[PDB]
């Protein structure tokens, strides 16, 4: 039967997106195709049991000979192209700090489960018409240019153990990026990464980071940079949203804050829940 | 029965040749 329209939504990197919609029920789910050349499998299908309003509903994962099918709900859009839409206004900060809000609360309940994304950015964050955020794309990459702009410094440095931590940094630069329209850290490669972090938040030290001079890829011939003003690094955003973002970007993991402690934080108690300013 | 977006993965498995 031809009782269902299937049409593609576009997109590259991992794969291509499709919106089915079912004729007579009228129900929607979207599909990613994503091709292979069975760890995979594994992490992507978690997220299966991961139930939670900020985390998008993954209805099914289908390895079917060298492809991978993955069904889940049918959100409208993502964060990037949300941001692009705003990049004349700006996203209304009321916005923003809802938006914020709901991934601390998507994270925080990930973060409980000891479970990690490592791969946040903006494309990975879908929103709907009613204003919610919810993190997508988990175990994807287990199927790096793209992902450079979040990563905590301390994977740049070669570490061997990602905490929790490093989805606060990358939310950190996502929150940022909210507020000034421009990617905080647009690094080229691993190093000019590294340097454009060193040189907004000052070329770390034993005594910021005990430990860090011991890291694999740590070298002492390193630049030394020293810290700059938020207020010149985030301008307009108000003393609780800078106080917040500096916690966010802590260079010692064990330094930066929680998502739970994040919810906590006065920048948030007025947040509500409103709807997107633009059709999306 | 199986989900009704079986078919919606057959139909995509169909047309990529
Ligand atoms: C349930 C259902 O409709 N499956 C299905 C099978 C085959 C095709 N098309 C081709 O094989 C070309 C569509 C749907
Ligand atoms: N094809």
């Amino acid at each position: 039967e031809n009782f269902q329209k299937v049409e593609k939504i576009g997109e590259g990197t991992y794969g291509v997106v499709y919106k089915a919609r079912n004729k007579l029920t009228g129900e929607v789910v979207a599909l990613k195709k994503i091709r292979l050349d069975s760890t995979a499998i594994r992490e992507i299908s978690l997220l299966k049991e991961l139930n939670h309003p900020n985390i998008v509903k993954l209805l099914d994962v289908i390895h079917t000979e060298n492809k991978l099918y993955l069904v889940f709900e049918f959100l409208h859009q993502d964060l990037k192209k949300f941001m692009d839409a705003s990049a004349l206004t700006g996203i209304p900060l009321p916005l923003i700090k809802s938006y914020l809000f709901q991934l601390l609360q998507g994270l925080a309940f990930c973060h409980s489960h000891r479970v990690l994304h490592r791969d946040l950015k903006p494309q990975n964050l879908l929103i709907n018409t009613e204003g919610a955020i919810k993190l997508a794309d988990f175990g994807l990459a287990r199927a790096e240019v793209v992902t450079l702009w979040y990563r905590a410094p301390e994977i740049l440095l070669g570490c061997k153990y990602y905490s929790t931590a490093v989805d606060i940094w990358s939310l950190g630069c996502i929150f940022a990026e909210m507020v000034t329209r421009r990617a905080l850290f647009p690094g080229d490669s691993e190093i000019d990464q590294l340097f454009r972090i060193f040189r907004t938040l000052g070329t770390p030290d034993e005594v910021v980071w005990p430990g860090v001079t011991s890291m694999p890829d740590y070298k002492p011939s390193f630049p030394k940079w020293a810290r700059q003003d938020f207020s010149k690094v985030v301008p307009p955003l108000d003393e609780d949203g800078r106080s917040l973002l500096s916690q966010m970007l802590h260079y010692d993991p064990n330094k930066r804050i929680s998502a739970k402690a994040a919810l906590a934080h006065p920048f948030f108690q007025d947040v509500t829940k409103p709807v997107p300013h633009l059709r999306l | 029965d199986p989900a009704w977006w079986v078919c919606a993965i057959a139909a995509i498995e169909c047309s990529d040749v």
